[PDB]
RNA sequence: GUGAAGAGGGAAACAACCCAGACCGCCAGCUAAGGUCCCAAAGUCAUGGUUAAGUGGGAAACGAUGUGGGAAGGCCCAGAC
RNA sequence: CGAUGUCGGCUCAUCACAUCCUGGGGCUGAAGUAGGUCCCAAGGGUAUGGCUGUUCGCCAUUUAAAGUGGUACGCGAGCUGGGUUUAGAACGUCGUGAGACAGUUCGGUCCCUAUCUGCCGUGGGCGCUGGAGAACUGAGGGGGGCUGCUCCUAGUACGAGA
RNA sequence: UGCUGAAAGCAUCUAAGCACGAAACUUGCCCCGAGAUGAGUUCUCCCUGACCCUUUAAGGGUCCUGAAGGAACGUUGAAGA
């Protein structure tokens, strides 16, 4: 169900789900899970900050 | 593929638009003879043409081939004209033409008749001979193909409408 | 003739082509051998 | 873990148009659906559709002319001793061109109550008339 | 070329010297009032509406009153409305007449067929009836076997039976123009129509150059 | 070996076939078979191989210069088909 | 097997196409008219009289045909009930015999208070939004669809001709 | 059945591009038909009143007396169970 307001972000951003997903996998240690990524409801330029770190991270 | 790959020579005294939208010619045979832009782009940077894929269009260069036979009779149609092939062959059919209208009395009461499309001549010079002008290689093959719509010529007495290029001929008595 | 699915070879004056998907065979010389579709 | 809220009293939608020119049937299909049910803007998706509306007013000038236009059926049955009606892609954009987009479209879109009312929203337009003085759709790239 | 109304006289045989005998149905044409003209913005199209008597002055209503006044009300009998393509000039000015007709050989008539709304399978679906005598029980007055046993699970839409008679609008083509009087407003044409003696019958030219 | 006495994921829907044998939970993670354009959660992913068609998406013997690859032979660039 | 009415007779459907007829025309030991054979096609069409339980069969006359198949080799909460397949009778046969019978006929029932899905006419709401009235659009559905006889072109094409 | 033509420098009803054809197929014909909720469209007719409450661009109540039109009622029908 989350899903549905995450997937819609990152391909307006020029990346699937599954490599922005494992972008923040790639970072190391760092706090991210599916539950916690709402922070789009309050004000999308805070996960469009994300979206472009994962890029960053991915390689 | 062959064909697209080899180069055709302008030649000379004919006059082309060819830089844009609506390619025209003009020849010793034909004046003001222009077709719409298609698939295949035709390059004039030397007296010699060469064809390959147009931008903005689809699988152009499996046309290109193509492109150039049809561009080598639109130079043909303003250069010299094309080759008489139609006839109507045994006594008591013969054809009629205005110039303009041509009707085939051929054993139908069908009306056997054609208007013409424009820029197209009829001419009819022998009791047997057909003979239609124009600078479109295929509107004068279509025009005669619809002048062959009936009366087909048989194995036992080879009468009615025919082309001088022919997969049959007459046989008597045969075996059999 | 027959509808057919073999074109084979049967008389050496025949003469072939493929025309609008399927196999079309002609004869001059020897008598009947003619194929529409093959 | 609830989040937000749908409000169908609140107005939101703006109208935008695309051209039919160059386009193909899946992706005119899909590229609309996907906007019309909102997915690119702002989702929430599943719960309610969230497009702005979205339509085409001159459906003719998709480009399936090179493969495929002389393909389908589109099978209708009436129920009656004539069996099932049959039509091929070139008689059916020729008949009413707005339908083999409108069933594409459909085919892109859920079923049930919700999926009913986002093909109650697609507004496809039809006879080459300006019936959009003021309602001034946008145009819109896919 | 739009229409016109009249009445359903009756028909007598009018005799000829080689046969047949002839039928010929007479119809009393009424002052056709032209009591509208369709225009602007009409579906880009032009259609008359006829009237065909002046019913009664007590009877009417504002939003009827108001409707005909750029004719004056009458609407009596029945209003009916013809397409107006290919006529040239305007049909306002006068009431039309059987002058529709004054050159015109061959018509057709919608002649509403006289009611017959009770039916059943002898009287609407041509069946017979089955054995009087010799053996059967209740199968005397049927339309046969309504559907096949099983496999269909479900009812055929098309079946020959039930419903109702008469009362349709019923053309007929196969007719000819016997005598015009545009003095008398009166119309003879050969042969039988549709709709019992005393019935409004509706009648349009038909051509072919 | 399984249904008999076996629940779950997969095979349209399917008992017995495929993944695995369930003590009971987790607004937790990780994989299997299977799957990621849409109906319906997820790559229209990276890179390589093959066909040219609605093949893929029912199907035989049989038949055709449909054709890419492999090893030789012949004609072959003072000149092939 | 706590119980799917069977054969034939009447009355009446729906889908196929492996086409009898109807439209198309190909190949041919097809000049022409035909015959023989081939396949695009199921939209329309596809009798009547006598004998029998009757299909199956036979016979007489009609026909653009006198097509084949699926649907429990279609229509018993359909009509009929002669056969098969009830109690009783009556003949032929086998057996010691009750019985039995690749032996056979006479008389022999056919039920139904229609709920639901369906079908065929017909009322009454809700709706397009301030209320009423008169009339008409056409997205779409249905109906319709074959054929006998004769005459002109013409004794034309093809062919001495027939 | 074909024109024009490339894959197959020939050839070829096809690939690009053009043209014809059956009792079929779709209209036209004839009748229905906006619940076509995707709820079409024109014309005509009519109505120009105030007050209170919570307090409010929401909701409820009170009085005044009402257009256009329908309904009621016959006499009965060529309209019906």
């Amino acid at each position: 169900l989350w899903i549905a307001r995450i997937n819609a972000a990152a391909r307006q951003n020029g990346i699937s789900y599954s490599k922005f997903i494992n972008g923040l996998k790639k970072a190391s240690v760092e706090i991210d899970r599916k539950i916690l990524a709402d922070i789009a409801v309050f004000d999308k330029v805070a996960f469009t900050a994300l979206v472009e770190k994962a890029k960053a991270a991915l390689a | 593929s062959r064909v697209a790959k080899a180069p055709v020579v302008v030649p000379a005294g004919v006059d082309v638009k060819i830089n844009g939208q609506v390619i025209t010619i003009k020849g010793k045979n034909g004046e003001l003879t222009r077709t719409l832009n298609d698939a295949v782009e035709v390059k004039h940077a030397d007296n010699t043409l060469t064809f390959g894929p147009r931008d903005g269009y689809a699988d152009g260069w499996a046309q290109a081939g193509t492109a150039r036979a049809l561009l080598n009779s639109m130079v043909i149609g303003v250069t010299e004209g094309f080759t008489k092939k139609l006839q109507l062959v045994g006594v008591g059919y013969r054809a009629a033409v205005k110039g303009n209208v041509i009707n085939l009395s051929l054993g139908f009461s069908h009306p056997v008749d054609h208007q013409l499309p424009a820029g197209i001549t009829a001419e009819c010079p022998t009791q047997t001979e057909i003979v239609l002008k124009g600078a479109d290689k295929q509107v004068i093959g279509q025009v005669a193909a619809d002048l062959r719509a009936y009366r087909r010529p048989e194995p036992y007495k080879g009468k009615g409408v025919r082309y001088a290029d022919e997969v049959v001929r007459t046989k008597e008595a045969k075996k059999k | 003739m027959k509808v057919r699915a073999s074109v084979k070879k049967l008389c050496r004056n025949c003469k072939i082509v493929k025309r609008d998907g399927v196999i079309r065979v002609i004869c001059s010389a020897e008598p009947k051998h003619k194929q529409r579709q093959g | 873990m609830k989040t937000f809220t749908a409000k169908p009293e609140t107005v939101k939608r703006d109208w935008y148009v695309v051209d039919a020119t160059g386009k193909t049937l899946g992706r005119l299909a899909t590229e609309l659906a996907r906007r019309l049910r909102g997915k690119h803007k702002a989702e929430y998706t599943p719960h309610v559709d969230t497009g702005d509306y979205i339509i085409v007013l001159n459906a003719d000038k998709v480009a399936v002319t090179g493969n495929k236009r002389t393909d389908k059926v589109y099978y209708h049955h009436t129920g009656h001793i004539g069996g099932i009606k049959q039509a091929t892609f070139e008689e059916m954009i020729a008949r009413r061109p707005e339908r083999v987009i409108e069933i594409a479209v459909k085919g892109m879109l859920p079923k049930g109550p919700l999926g009913r009312a986002m093909f109650r929203k697609l507004k496809v337009y039809a006879g080459n008339e300006h019936n959009h003085a003021a309602q001034q759709p946008q145009v819109l790239d896919i | 070329m739009i229409g016109l109304v009249g009445k359903k006289v009756g028909m007598t045989r009018i005799f000829t010297e080689d046969g047949v005998s002839i039928p010929v149905t007479v119809i009393e044409v009424e002052a056709n009032r032209v009591t509208q003209v369709k225009d602007l913005a009409n579906d880009g199209y032009r259609a008359i509406q006829v009237t065909t008597g002046a019913k009664k002055a007590n009877r009417v209503t504002k939003p009827e009153a108001g409707h005909f006044a750029k004719a004056g009300v009458e609407a009596g009998r029945g209003l009916w409305e013809f397409r107006l393509a290919e006529g040239e000039e305007f049909t306002v000015g006068q009431s039309i007449s059987v002058e529709l007709f004054a050159d015109v050989k061959k018509v057709d008539v919608t002649g509403t067929s006289k009611g017959k709304g009770f039916a059943g399978t002898v009287k609407r679906w041509n069946f017979r009836t089955q054995d009087a005598t010799h053996g059967n029980s209740l199968s005397h007055r049927v339309p046969g076997s309504i559907g096949q046993n099983q496999t269909p699970g479900k009812v055929f839409k098309g079946k020959k039976m039930a419903g109702q008679m008469g009362n349709e609008r019923v053309t007929v083509q196969s007719l000819d123009v016997v005598r015009v009087d545009a003095e008398r407003n009166l119309l003879l044409v050969k042969g039988a129509v549709p709709g019992a003696t005393g019935s409004d019958l509706i009648v349009k030219p038909a051509v072919k150059a």
